[PDB]
């Protein structure tokens, strides 16, 4: 399995998941019951960037499982890998929508689930200014809990918004690192689709900061690409459903490192196997200044 | 039918009919319908019981020739001849290269100007470079590449980009290459009248001779010229007719051989002949390349491109050619009737090359500079006899980027190497660009004009279908100079042309979407580039997703280019007919049965954008079968 078809059968995967999750919140809530994030002016901001419409109803939300399949086209050009990485974005968005509306509370501490907008501008500040020279996704689990804290810490002493996807959390706590949004260590959630909370994070920073109005999805991935100093860090073994996400994340202009084999694209997808090496990687993949 | 997409090309056409000139175009038309048994190939002429000619359709007429060779026969000795042929070309350029190499020395005209080149290819000679001279190492190495050319004792030489596997696939089917002058030989022993009779062996033995000028002839001419003449690098320069001045001197170099055209450069910049272009008149000399010896001059200095084959006669119908300095090869011998019609002096400078009523000034190798230095001077002082009323210079000419050795693709593929990670000075990138499917595969387009396609319409057509298709391409030759002209050899093309994966790398690296390679014998680059590439992925040259291209061929170099391609396992698409119809066992063997001896084979295709659709699905199929 190539590239290409390990990004199309993780998207595929991640629409099922968000069409199995919609179905039942249909089930147990109804087409008219609401459809909100916490404390957000965007609604759900993927899907807002990408079409410029607000999901307010889980008959919306079950209307938005067409966006994911029509950005879903199964041909081997680098401009459908792209779209079909914005389609498990969009799906993760949708997963998390459908969580929110299930539960009342579906993220516990240590995990903060969705970035409300205040945070958003909050954090605005110190990103133009230099304060934040990055953003470090963290997805998966490293062989040590050790070499996640050191890595984490190097990531926070250096100033980075650093957050958290998957047992890294735990690994994270097993390790001391002491997390929060002032010591900037947010962790997101365990589940893969938890990592759009960090996209949103930069989408809606092109929605607030750039000015692009919704449905200017080119402009939006622009902004990000060229603004948003944001990279992945992939550890572990990589499902497809990981490597549809970070063809989201590249889509966005944020390159992917992994400590795992991968079809490595230059400046995008990057295999780095030294864990003593893998911040200075970053920082120059992302082009980030300390 | 059009004569050519060019639009200088048409404008001097026009002119060339005002002027009551015969262009190639007018002898094709003169020719009317070619003969159908020479066009099969199924006519014979080897000895005097001879001329035979059989059936091109099996089953019907006459079907052996007097001594009872069958069609199949015939069509296989007239292919494996024009592989001699071309094999015999590239190997005599390349051993004038090595005869210079020689003769180089500190203090002479010819020396080395890249020295790390040449230990490199010292070390691929198993020449000792440590604690030595310079110029006693390129003495060595000289003396092992010549011989390459006539060792009768003993195995050949091959560079080390040449995968094990495929040697060993060489070995085996037995086409593994000897001394290129003794293939040569053997390939002519064989075709004699009753001889070798048998098809498959006839192109087997093609395919051996073929390889002595892919890997031996044609790569050592490429490194030795880089060795003297400097490694090419990306350098600007500008194409197509539009490039001569009216009021300076205007000298066309046309041919291949690079020495003459470089010592041509060199006393270009000489204080007294640019004085004495000062004194008949002229702002100044513009020197100005065609063909093949224009590519190796472009390639390392920037010289401008006149134009390619079929625009070598218009070249002079401008009226502003004060002089034309010709060498060997695709030097249409019509130029020489054509110049007396204008002032031109057609100037013939090799004993290899001799064209009746041409001006005949041996270009001597012993004192290169001077001998040079004469010939500028005679093309100088044939300015004033310019007839200014009859000079019309289209105003069209178009800026290109070219120098693309493998050193140089090198270099670039380095900006996108993470220094974290590495390592540098590899062509990992390339190779991770293509298993990744970022890009779909790399395609090579070379080859001449030929009156039976419209001049510079298949290239272009091919080129844009495979960018379009995420395809990065290599040129060179004439393919080259077409696409220089057309505007495709320039960064903007990339955003105008290319698909996104293609658009993206181009911008990665800062790279045209189509590289200029060099010349005819700089296709070896090409192997080079590939070569290395399967050398880091573990598999031979037949696994990966490359292509070449011919679209508009016409020469008997063209045959063998595209025989040693396919022979190295490179899939290749002819846009003109090779004459091999009339023999249907040739036809499967080029195009079938070649897959299972070699993993490549022909395919003929005169339609570029069902070339490009044929290319494109090869090239995913091999995909495939790589698990890419
Ligand atoms: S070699 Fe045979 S087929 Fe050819 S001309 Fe002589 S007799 Fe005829």
């Amino acid at each position: 399995m190539n590239l290409f078809q390990t990004v199309f059968t993780g998207s595929k995967q991640a629409l099922a998941a968000a069409e199995g999750i919609v179905k039942q919140a249909v089930d147990e809530k109804g087409r008219d019951y609401k459809v909100a994030f916490p404390d957000t002016a965007y609604s759900l901001p993927v899907i807002f960037a990408a079409t410029g419409k607000k999901i307010t109803n889980v008959g919306e939300l079950e209307g938005a499982l067409d966006i994911v399949r029509s950005l879903i086209v199964e041909e081997e050009m680098l401009d459908k890998l792209l779209n079909s990485g914005l389609a498990t974005a969009v799906a993760a968005e949708i997963i998390e929508a459908a969580k929110y509306v299930l539960s009342d509370a579906p993220y516990a501490e240590p995990c903060v689930g969705f970035i409300s907008d205040p945070i958003i501008r909050s954090l605005g500040v110190p990103l133009v200014t230099g304060d934040i020279p990055g953003v470090a996704v963290i997805l998966g689990e490293c062989p040590d809990s050790e070499t996640a804290a050191k890595i984490i810490k190097d990531y926070q002493s250096k100033g980075l918004l650093t957050c958290l996807v998957g047992k890294v959390i735990d690994q994270a706590i097993e390790g001391k690192v002491k997390m929060g949004l002032d010591l900037r260590v947010i962790p997101l959630g365990y589940d893969v689709t938890s990592v759009i909370h960090v996209v949103t994070i930069a989408i809606r920073a092109a929605l607030i900061f750039g000015g692009i109005k919704g449905g200017q999805l080119n402009d939006i991935l622009k902004y990000t690409a060229e603004r948003v100093p944001a990279f992945v860090n992939a550890f572990g073994p990589l499902s497809e459903l990981v490597v549809s996400a970070g063809a989201g994340a590249i889509a966005l202009g944020f390159p992917v490192l992994t400590d795992q084999v991968v079809p490595e694209v230059p400046t995008l997808l990057l295999t780095q196997k030294d864990y003593d090496k893998m911040v200075k990687t970053s920082l120059e993949a992302r082009n980030i200044k300390i | 039918k059009a004569k050519s997409i060019d639009q200088a090309t048409l404008q001097l056409l026009d002119k060339a009919k005002q002027d009551g000139v015969e262009t190639v175009w007018d002898r094709k038309a003169d020719m009317k319908v070619q003969c159908g048994f020479g066009s099969a190939g199924v006519c014979c002429r080897n000895c005097s019981m001879g001329p035979c000619r059989v059936s091109p359709v099996p089953g019907k007429g006459v079907e052996r020739g007097i001594c009872g060779a069958t069609a199949d026969v015939i069509v296989s000795r007239n292919f494996a001849r024009m592989v001699a042929a071309g094999t015999a070309a590239h190997s005599d350029h390349g051993r004038s290269i090595a005869l210079s190499l020689y003769h180089t020395s500190k203090d002479g005209d010819i020396k080395v100007k890249d020295e790390n080149k040449l230990k490199e290819v010292a070390k691929s000679f198993n020449v000792e470079t440590e604690g030595r001279d310079i110029y006693d190492i390129a003495h060595d190495v000289a003396k092992e590449g010549l011989s390459n050319y006539g060792k009768q004792l003993g195995e050949v030489t091959l560079p080390p980009s040449l995968p094990e596997k495929r040697k060993e696939l060489w070995r085996k089917l037995g086409v593994y290459p000897r001394a290129v002058d003794r293939e040569i030989a053997a390939v002519m022993h064989s075709t004699h009248i009753g001889c070798n009779a048998d098809a498959e062996a006839m192109i087997k033995m093609s395919m051996r001779c073929s390889l002595t000028d892919g890997w031996m002839g044609s790569f050592m001419g490429t490194e030795f010229s880089d060795i003297m003449f400097g490694t090419p690098h990306s350098i600007d320069t500008e194409a197509n007719l539009g490039v001569l001045e009216k009021n300076s001197v205007n000298v066309v170099l046309h041919g291949h051989e690079p020495l003459l055209s470089e010592m041509v450069v060199e006393a270009a910049s000489d204080p007294e002949l640019v004085e004495l272009a000062k004194s008949v008149g002229a702002d100044g000399i513009n020197l100005c390349g065609m063909c093949c010896t224009g590519n190796e001059v472009s390639m390392r200095h920037g010289i401008k491109i006149a134009g390619n084959f079929m625009q070598q006669e218009l070249a002079v119908v401008t009226g502003a050619v004060d002089g034309l300095i010709v060498d060997v090869q695709c030097i249409m011998p019509a130029l020489a009737k054509l110049s007396k019609s204008y002032h031109t002096k057609f100037i013939t400078t090799s004993p290899k090359a001799h064209i009746t009523d041409s001006i005949y000034m041996e270009f001597d190798e012993e004192n290169p500079l001077d001998s040079a230095k004469k010939i500028l001077k005679e093309a100088i002082l044939n300015f004033k006899n310019r007839d200014q009323s009859k000079v019309m210079i289209p105003e069209l000419k178009c800026k290109a980027i070219l120098g693309y050795s493998v050193e140089e693709i090198i270099n670039k593929l380095d900006k996108v190497v993470n220094t974290q990670i590495g390592p540098m000075q590899t062509v990992k990138p390339l190779a991770d660009v293509l298993v990744s499917g970022v890009l779909r595969g790399a395609a090579a387009v070379v080859g001449c004009n030929n009156p039976k396609v419209v001049q510079d319409s298949a290239h272009i057509e091919t080129i844009k279908g495979l960018i379009k298709n995420d395809v990065i391409v290599v040129v060179t030759g004439c393919a080259a100079q077409a696409a220089a002209k057309y505007g495709l050899l320039q960064k903007e093309a990339a955003e105008k042309y290319a698909g996104p994966g293609l658009a993206t790398v181009c911008k990665l690296v800062d790279i045209p979407p189509v590289l200029h390679m060099g010349s005819c014998v700089d296709i070896s680059r090409i192997l080079d580039l590939v070569g290395r590439v399967a050398n880091l992925l573990g598999v031979d040259m037949s696994d990966l997703p490359v292509a070449g291209v011919a679209p508009e061929w016409m020469s008997e170099k063209a045959v063998a280019i595209g025989t040693y391609v396919v022979t190295s396992g490179i899939d290749t698409w002819l846009g003109v007919a090779p004459p091999v119809t009339g023999g249907p066992e040739v036809v499967d063997i080029l195009t079938n049965k070649m897959e299972d001896w070699v993993g490549a084979k022909f395919f003929i295709e005169t339609d570029p954008h069902k070339a490009v659709e044929q290319i494109v699905n090869r090239m995913n199929e091999k995909r495939k079968k790589l698990g890419i």
